[PDB]
DNA sequence: CGCGGGGGACAGCGCGTACGTGCGTTTAAGCGGTGCTAGAGCTGTCTACGACCAATTGAGCGGCCTCGGCACCGGGATTCTCCAGGGCGGCCGCGGA
DNA sequence: TCCGCGGCCGCCCTGGAGAATCCCGGTGCCGAGGCCGCTCAATTGGTCGTAGACAGCTCTAGCACCGCTTAAACGCACGTACGCGCTGTCCCCCGCG
């Protein structure tokens, strides 16, 4: 992971990242930084708690 | 739970206590005679704990009640319940 | 070639981080179990709250690391470095306990 | 605070030190003393 | 040929004699008087009766004893037959001073 | 004066024999008088203030027991 | 849990000297006495000097909720250290006349 | 015997490189302390007592010295043997997957 974000540090970096559900949930904290246009939320059922 | 928890303080995690003793190199037989030191000394705790829940007419242990139980060890520094 | 630290070069950094930060470093969930395990034979089914966990692994963490660097001093004193059960033994025994 | 400013206060200060130390701190950690032998 | 017994085994018999007999090894007035010099810089003008004093010898020598026992088993940790100085050191530090 | 060195080196060789040491090293003849007078000094300040307070010129064995009770020592026999 | 390995634990033997033990001869304490006087100490005493509840009281708390701080990476030369060539401590050896 | 020279070439210094630094901000979040109730024992007043040092005898042994009688200390000279120095060995847990 630390090899993959050394990467996110440029601006206008990779256009799209994929991250899982518990994933996201876990790095939240690295995650809230960042600012983005387009989140997509897959099986909706899913996250209905 | 009950059975063979002694292992929850593991051979990495006696490592890691001696690092902060500032050891380089931790022998093989170290991690269960400190494992031995650790019980010995939580047993002599909880020993006083319990006999002082029996006669504080309480069936639960309170944090306190360790707190007493350390405290005729006989140096009673900060902590919490001090 | 890889980059392969020398023994006793990363410990350096190591220590400026873990001294500094003042977390927990052992698994909780084992350390509960053997509180517990150790609590049936002194008295059965304890009802366990939330507290008088802590303050046990928090107590015994602090009098064994006090204990490994009386340990770590001893094995100074012995023209070394490393540690050893002789070291443990030896501390343990100019301590008291 | 945090309780490694309760420690930092404890073992800076030569008298709080001398009078007692070994009970728990609460969660305020030690001071990890190294030595001049062991780092290369 | 004139007798001289090999070192080591005198000292042996030292110990021994020493260990039955039970006597102060510090005569009474040389402690009399280093007590009157320590005190003289605290407060002036202070007379010491008969007692008090042989209390203050034979504590200071049983503590000695148990520290001079201490560092013998440090010594024998560092696996010689001579005391040192970091021995003593390690017997004074390590009983929590 | 220099009453301190009254200790002979003879019984400081005693004394660690006393401790089982085959071989004393010199130094550590003088190290052992060094921490003697720490202890000694050690107890007096606290005689000497139990003195102070107790209004009496005399050093007493009670004088003695209480300055010995707080440090820890609680020694047996002399004032028991 | 596994492996490379390398700095570090542990031992064998010479050094030699550093205490240790056996020669004489002290410096100052232990004991007998003493003559006193100087500190330690309870009794008439009597007073002042502490304790506790009426009228008030203030003062710190019991409970919430804002917001200037906690946590740490985008953002990163330098610090921290590790590892490959160059000139060198020179070392040293061997051979015609 | 000079010394020219050539070789074993391998080691501190230098240049290149790997990971972290501990703040600048972003984003998000976090329970101290003053504020409607309060309460409640504190603070003076009056009574009660009482005992604890001010004298005062007391009493008793401290102590400093006068005058003998040794006791371990002290220096020295040799023994020796074991910590330490120097060196060699092996080893097994640290760093990393």
């Amino acid at each position: 992971r630390k090899e993959k974000r050394k990467g996110w540090n440029k601006p206008d970096a990779f256009h799209v990242c994929i991250v899982s559900y518990q994933l996201v949930v876990q790095d939240q904290h690295s995650f809230k930084r960042k600012r983005w246009q387009y989140m997509v939320l897959d099986e909706a059922h899913n996250i209905k708690n | 739970i009950l059975r063979d928890n002694i292992q929850g303080i593991t051979k990495p995690a006696i490592r890691r206590l001696a690092r902060r003793g500032g050891v380089k190199r931790i022998s093989g037989l170290i991690y269960e005679e400190v494992r031995a030191v650790l019980k010995s000394f939580l047993e002599s705790v909880i020993r006083d704990s319990v006999t002082y829940t029996e006669h504080a007419k309480r069936k639960t242990v309170t944090s306190l009640d360790v707190v007493y139980a350390l405290k005729r060890q006989g140096r009673t520094l900060y902590g919490f319940g001090g | 070639k890889p980059h392969r630290y020398k023994p006793g070069t990363v410990a350096l950094r190591e220590i400026r981080r873990f001294q500094k930060s003042t977390e927990l470093l052992i698994r909780k969930l084992p350390f509960q179990r053997l509180v517990r395990e150790i609590a049936q034979d002194f008295k059965t089914d304890l009802r366990f709250q939330s507290s008088a966990i802590g303050a046990l692994q928090e107590s015994v963490e602090a009098y064994l690391v006090s204990l490994f660097e009386d340990t770590n001093l001893a094995a100074i004193h012995a023209k070394r470095v490393t540690i050893q059960k002789k070291e443990i033994k030896l501390a343990r025994r100019l301590r008291g306990e | 605070i945090i309780p490694r400013h309760l420690q930092l206060a404890i073992r800076n200060d030569d008298e709080l030190n001398k009078l007692l130390g070994n009970v728990t701190i609460a969660q305020g950690g030690v001071l990890p003393n190294i030595h001049q032998n062991l780092l290369p």
